[PDB]
């Protein structure tokens, strides 16, 4: 598999919007200079599909920073994620005076 | 200038965001060359789409 291939897979992998036109051919230049070609290495190893946040999350999420809403650290969310039943439990849809 | 620019910020991304040994990352010089063709668009989008 030349060096090229690999790398364009991966793009695709990652979900690249211009991914599928790509040919893995026009970039084995890219691993033949012996300097680049770890780091290229590395890349292709290291980038996977849970590395990706869309365009609407990142949009998302700057909007939430952008509330001034506290952005919950990794500890935080953990404990409060823990409290969190996957269950559906059906977002207790406010017993709308409709429940009531 | 632009090349040059583009090639700090994936360095930082490399390093500070996907955990690239500062050792192990080529010199700004070299990542420059990446940014040559078509390539340029494609390492714009690892950098803004692809997190740690």
């Amino acid at each position: 598999m030349s060096g090229g291939d690999r790398f364009v897979q991966t793009l695709q992998k990652l979900n690249y919007p211009k991914g599928a036109q790509l040919d893995g051919e026009d970039f084995d230049w890219l691993f033949e200079a012996v300097d680049l070609k770890p780091f290229l290495d590395w890349f292709c190893s290291a980038a996977s599909e849970q590395n990706v946040v869309p365009d609407e999350k990142l949009q998302a999420f700057n909007t939430l920073k952008e509330s001034g809403k506290p952005v919950l650290d990794e500890k935080a969310l953990d404990e409060v994620l823990k409290t969190f039943s996957i269950s559906k439990v059906p977002a207790i849809e406010e017993v709308a005076i409709e429940k009531l | 200038m632009e090349r040059r620019s583009l090639a700090q910020e994936l360095k930082k991304w490399a390093v500070e965001e996907m955990g690239l040994p500062a050792q192990k990352a080529p010199s700004e010089e070299m990542l420059q060359r990446l940014f040559i063709g078509q390539c340029g668009d494609i390492w714009k989008f690892i950098i803004r789409h692809i997190h740690s």
